[PDB]
């Protein structure tokens, strides 16, 4: 916790700026959900 | 130092008899005496506290409010624990060793 | 959870001596001190009824 200062923070979390931007990663490519035609069906 | 006179004490004034009257001896003893001192001088408490550039940048608050108040405040307790029972040696002496002296 | 900062307790500063005056010692030691947490929560409470 830095504690070289003689007047340290109390715990890490005040170090810190929890930020909250959501990151996420390249995420897999949907390719064939939708190329294909639909069909719209009104009955079972 | 701070050097003060302390007015010396009391010294009786004889009691001259019949024969004395009319003599040198009539005025009787003399009273004499001599001013004494008493002196003062200071002693010192100092404490440090040091904050790196870095604490200050690794918290969210500044940190150094802190700082100077624990000072201040360091100081005061120190005479404080001192003023009670201070030993003496490079230290205030304190009340309660002031008594256990006298 | 609130964690809020407590302040650290007193700390105490040295008597210097005659000797310490013109040296590093002249300054006392350090007063070092830390903040610490204190963290609140909640514990839930519930009641049913029907008619």
């Amino acid at each position: 916790v830095n504690q070289s200062s003689s007047v340290e923070v109390s715990s890490e979390s005040y170090e810190t700026i929890f930020s909250q931007r959501i990151i996420r990663d390249l995420q897999k490519e949907l390719v064939v959900g939708a190329l294909f035609e639909e069909l719209p069906m009104s009955s079972k | 130092i701070l050097t003060m006179l302390v007015e010396p004490d009391a010294g009786k004034a004889t009691w001259v008899a019949a024969s004395t009257y009319g003599t040198d001896t009539t005025t009787g003893e003399e009273v004499k005496g001599a001013l004494k001192e008493i002196h003062f001088s200071t002693y010192k408490l100092a404490a440090k506290s040091f904050i790196t550039d870095e604490t200050e940048e690794d918290a969210i608050f500044s940190l150094l409010p802190l700082l100077r108040k624990r000072l201040i405040e360091a100081h005061a307790v120190s005479i404080e624990e001192a003023f009670m029972t201070g030993d003496g040696s490079g230290k205030p002496k304190g009340l309660l060793t002031l008594a256990s002296e006298d």
